[PDB]
């Protein structure tokens, strides 16, 4: 399936995991980062029935399963479930045993250290990978975007870290992490849809809502005006088909969900939103840096696929930013995938072959080796 | 057709962007000269005030 | 890229460096005496970047660099950085190797001797110059200005020397050197800009303050009256554009900075200022010398470009000087560049073609030879 | 409550507010410089609940409040919030209406001038104080400390001024203002506690980290030896009890927070630390004044309560000093409160009574009077 022993790239986040091979343009497979487990005994004949399900099997059979993600707000705690998720993507779609290929995984610089260390340990002790490298998502996003300089706003599923880079250098004092992400936007939508007469509670209901959000919701460039009309007329509603044939429509609540990225108080958070953190990471940098970061606000992660999100992020920053200098949103059709693409770019650079933790170094030093060689 | 219109509109925007970008480069360069000319002017005028004081 | 083996001239001080070919009327390479180094950890791979940045590279990439000057109050303390500054200035910008040309470097008469001992050594041992000559900056000012007689008040970046010369002879007992310079004026300005609410504490910020001074500051002819007005009205403020699009307005600070040259107590210096040292040098010269020195107060170096300074100096000196006597200021357009221009004039004189130390006399004696052959 | 019209004395910084009456040896009460506001919608009716809370009220009800600081880097930017803090301080703990008593406020000299004008203006125009006096923070530590000579290193919550004083005179050319203070040390700790798996971002969480720092952190006389053991063994970890009964332990991170005082690069500052600035303040003073400042490095303010801070400051300066002289750290028990104590001493000196601005003088001159009467 693969001609060369290139690095494997696996952007395993709290939502979806993007897996493929370095040097390519896109992941070979995308799976939900889950393991499912039944809470019911099957009754009908020919219903399968497993003790546990991984990835797409867990999602496909979700009607009676609880679905757990290994990751909580950016870090993997369930190392046993990440082994199944990795095994499944590597061996069933990429058709590779990591023993024959180096592997690149991702996190951010303020992400708790347990993540890069356990990821390193499992790939070396369970998959026998010849080499490992944990990359910064901001680094990967800037490579994918054609930048060395910019703010990478990694609007993930469980966390946004927001990391500024200038001329290829980290500016760590200006990293502004937020407990604001796509998973919270889904939870907001479940509560507001409950207010509309469509309660959602169980895992299979927290997922359908996730699909509703992805297809029906949008940011809205102007919240108050969009709401004045959307809350007043059915002409602004969109319909979604539920699994049992029922139809749910959403009006101003459609934008109310993503609005939480601009108004985190919607979920009880003490924050002004993703544009406040973007603004502050730029502001915390020196003045000869500030102008280059204003002109390069770079998208990473999902939620960036919101009708109005890029339009709004540039508006929100230019409204806060000093005059004269340009404010620009970099929002390529390589949204949600800018990190995977960057992974492939970094993994395939000739200069990057000096950045790897080798298996021999791992066996001698243990997983802490990732902190000596990565970042 | 939406995609062709999209590629075209993206190009209307890309070309409009190339044009505004050309213009942005021109405003930056011309306005920089406006300011340099204005600064040269301020300099000439300040020198003029001193030249008149000298006169 | 020149077709003649003329002497090269390079006035490399604590601030800026001016260099070009002898016989011309201007330096061809005008750069800061700066070697910059990153104060950040590189994060992205394959970003190029330098171990250190030189001259214009150092200022261009300054957003993440700490910028150091190799020369302290006129003396080189870091000659490794000087070799890079000289290499860049000569080989990359003047497009010439000293190997095929005599080279003229410059220094104040009381500049510590080691300064002449190292300029001579580096050009002979790292650049293999066939010949060397360390020139007196006051001498070069008098050649550039068309004088043999006058007081050269050289207002430097790191030191003011102030030396009387008559008929081409120095009157060394009348040298009135001050630890008062352009670099202190910059430091004063940032403290008073802090009083206004604009604190400048990093290198990028230090550079901005020096840029503000160079573009906005002046002395005028009467400081106390100018301050009475500027301290009373906004009509005396001038806006400056900061690199991030923000602005600073400066009022009486616009002149309080330059004024330190006339009132050194502003920076804690025990001095009467530049006009009094000019006067004292004349005062200590013989009575039949004094008349020619009063008629020739000669400007050299920078800060001489402040609006009102040529006139401020004539006014302040005539106020100390006796009646009957004519007090005149020599303030040519070759200001700030007069040392370089003088270097070109001296280097090209037929009477000076026997004055360079050869790469033989040097090799036999070592760098102490500069005190036997130059001054 | 008070039997004499003594001056009220208050030190209002970016951190804490220390208040008492002139003539005491300690503040009677210490409040944070905080105005708190509910960030939640009230649900129950008839619950009282203030629009705003101040000082200790703001911390006591903080579970649902966002807590703001009116003072940044030593300057009041929100006078309305300070008027509320001051009213509470004066009327509820000192039990004095300012109309009947003089008030002494204080700032470091490079604090932007707007601060001393507003401190003077609010007390005369909103409180009708009969008299005012804005004091020098560096001076007040020296009075409290029993010294007329030394380097006063007032590292506070938002900024360090650092000023050499000799024989009661300032040496203003040798002031080293630095953007390094206790608030940055807290921010550094939040980033490294995040690395350990304990993220702190909300007001309640930010206040916890400030409490962790104040109780668990230390400087470490030898940084290398302490991180070598603290990063290798649990025997060097210290537990802190979080408000909900959970705990956090800290290892080498325990000293890395205060380490920033010696290593400012940890928070993005281009600085060599507080001992470099102490050394430079001494070095920039006259030859006959540097032999008395070496023997008197004077602490001012807080961030000086670290278990080793005085131990390391003496070591770091003696290591830079050219031996010969004694190098001594003056680190009195009047720590964190030496500025308040000095205010009491100054307000009550017989030689200071003429220094008070009276209300009549204020009303005739306006707010600018502070620059004619105080310093
Ligand atoms: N059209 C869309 N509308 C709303 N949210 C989206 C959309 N597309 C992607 N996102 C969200 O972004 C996340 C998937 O992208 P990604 O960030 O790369 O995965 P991960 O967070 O695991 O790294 C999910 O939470 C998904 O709901
Ligand atoms: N417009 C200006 N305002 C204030 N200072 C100036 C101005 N122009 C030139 N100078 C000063 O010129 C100095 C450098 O020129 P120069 O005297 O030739 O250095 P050097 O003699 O030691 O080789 C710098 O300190 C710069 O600030
Ligand atoms: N044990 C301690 N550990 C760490 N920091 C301390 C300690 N005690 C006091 N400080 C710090 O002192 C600062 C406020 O003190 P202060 O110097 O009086 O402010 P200022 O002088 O500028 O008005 C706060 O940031 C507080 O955290």
């Amino acid at each position: 399936d693969e001609d060369e022993t290139t690095a494997l790239v696996c952007d395993n986040g709290s939502g979806l995991v993007k897996a493929g091979f370095a040097g390519d343009d896109a992941p070979r497979a995308v799976f939900p980062s889950i393991v499912g487990r039944p809470r019911h005994q099957g009754v009908m004949v020919g219903m399968g029935q497993k003790d546990s399900y991984v990835g797409d099997e867990a999602q496909s059979k979700r009607g009676i399963l609880t679905l757990k993600y290994p990751i909580e707000h950016g870090i993997i705690t369930n190392w046993d479930d990440m082994e199944k998720i990795w095994h499944h993507t590597f061996y069933n779609e990429l058709r590779v045993a990591p023993e024959e290929h180096p592997t690149l995984l991702t996190e951010a610089p303020l992400n708790p250290k347990a993540n890069r260390e356990k990821m390193t340990q499992i790939m070396f002790e369970t998959f026998n990978v010849p080499a490992m490298y944990v990359a910064i998502q901001a680094v990967l996003s800037l490579y994918a975007s054609g930048r060395t300089t910019g703010i990478v706003l990694d609007s993930g599923d469980g966390v946004t870290h927001n990391v500024p880079i200038y001329e290829g250098y980290a500016l760590p004092h200006a990293i502004m992490r937020l407990d604001l992400a796509g998973r919270d936007l889904t939870d907001y939508l479940m509560k507001i849809l409950t207010e509309r007469g469509y309660s959602f509670v169980t895992t299979a209901e927290r997922e359908i809502v996730r699909d509703i959000k992805e297809k029906l919701c949008y940011v809205a460039l102007d919240f108050e005006n969009e709401m004045a009309t959307a809350a007043s007329s059915s002409s602004l509603e969109k319909s979604y088909e539920l699994p049992d044939g029922q139809v749910i429509t959403i009006g101003n609540e459609r934008f109310r969900c993503p609005e939480t990225l601009f108004q985190p108080s919607f979920i009880g958070m003490e924050s002004a939103g993703i544009h406040e953190t973007t603004y502050n990471s730029i502001m915390k940098c020196d003045i000869d840096i500030r102008k280059d970061l204003y002109a390069n606000n770079v998208m990473s992660g999902g939620t960036t696929m919101y009708p109005g999100i890029a339009d709004r992020m540039q508006k929100e920053i230019t409204a806060l930013a000093p005059s004269t200098m340009k404010i620009k949103i970099i929002a390529p059709p390589e949204r949600k995938y800018s990190v995977w693409i960057g992974g492939s770019i970094l993994a395939s650079l000739s200069t990057f072959q000096q950045m790897w933790i080798t298996k021999q170094e791992y066996d001698e030093a243990g997983p802490s080796i990732v902190h000596r060689k990565c970042f | 057709d939406a995609q062709e219109k999209l590629e075209l509109a993206e190009k209307k925007a890309t070309d409009a962007e190339a044009d505004v970008a050309s213009l942005n480069r021109r405003i930056q360069l011309v306005e920089e000269e406006l300011d340099r000319a204005q600064e040269r002017l301020a300099t000439a005028l300040q020198k003029l005030e001193e030249a008149e004081k000298a006169a």
